């Protein structure tokens, strides 16, 4: 959380899907219906710069895409991810037309 | 990833590295020809690296394929980051095996408290 | 946040 250390080896982290409450209360007026928070409010565990665009897989399903947050692993500042379950139709249509 | 652990080699087969000289973002293989990532990771030139573990050393399981098409969500908002999703079509199909596999799209949204697995080569500090 | 860094320069 303090510095710049980019690994050569793929890193892993298991985190839970946080409720809407914890997500919206962490970023007032900044969370839309296409975002979900996954992480720990106590900070210390989180995705960071470089992990962007990466996968958040839950129960064998891609539920999130590393998107944004305020810094990395700061307390009460969990990462926010694109809510993939709203984009299946878009993904399908796009793949079929290209 | 901060406060994480080193994934077992190739235990995340759907994980890809977007490269343009060097790794800049992650991605997920959901189809033999398509990778999904974030729109804010957009670059006009992108090489997709599959079957990666140690992005600094050829291990012999990698498949380096250039992006043929890059499609960012039309409603992507750079200010709010709403619709931060992007699709990448590979110029040639990725060969699926034990080290390179697709990840399923959600059959439904996840309930709160659902444990998930996050991966990547981003900043660890 | 949880953005890019490497190969973004
Ligand atoms: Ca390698």
């Amino acid at each position: 959380s303090s510095g710049s250390s980019y690994p050569s080896l793929l890193q892993c982290l298991k985190a839970p899907v946080l409720s809407d409450s914890s997500c919206k209360s962490s970023y007032p007026g900044q969370i839309t219906g296409n975002m979900i928070c996954v992480g720990f409010l106590e900070g210390g565990k989180d995705s960071c710069q470089g992990d962007s665009g990466g996968p958040v897989v839950c129960n064998g399903q891609l539920q999130g895409i590393v998107s944004w947050g305020y810094g990395c692993a700061q307390k009460n500042k969990p990462g926010v991810y694109t809510k993939v379950c709203n984009y299946v139709n878009w993904i399908q249509q796009t793949i079929a037309a290209n | 990833i901060v406060g994480g652990y080193t994934c077992a080699a190739n235990s995340i087969p759907y994980q890809v590295s977007l490269n343009s000289g060097s790794h800049f973002c992650g991605g997920s293989l959901i189809n033999s020809q398509w990778v999904v990532s974030a729109a804010h990771c957009y670059k006009s030139r992108i090489q997709v690296r599959l079957g990666e573990h140690n992005i600094d050393v050829l291990e012999g399981n990698e498949q380096f394929i250039n992006a043929a098409k890059i499609i960012t969500h039309p409603n992507f908002n750079g200010n709010t980051l709403d619709n931060d999703i992007m699709l990448i079509k590979l110029s040639s199909p990725a060969t699926l095996n034990s080290r390179v596999a697709t990840v399923s799209l959600p059959r439904s949204c996840a309930a709160a408290g659902t444990e998930c697995l996050i991966s990547g080569w981003g900043n660890t500090k | 946040g949880k953005d890019s860094c490497q190969g973004d320069s």
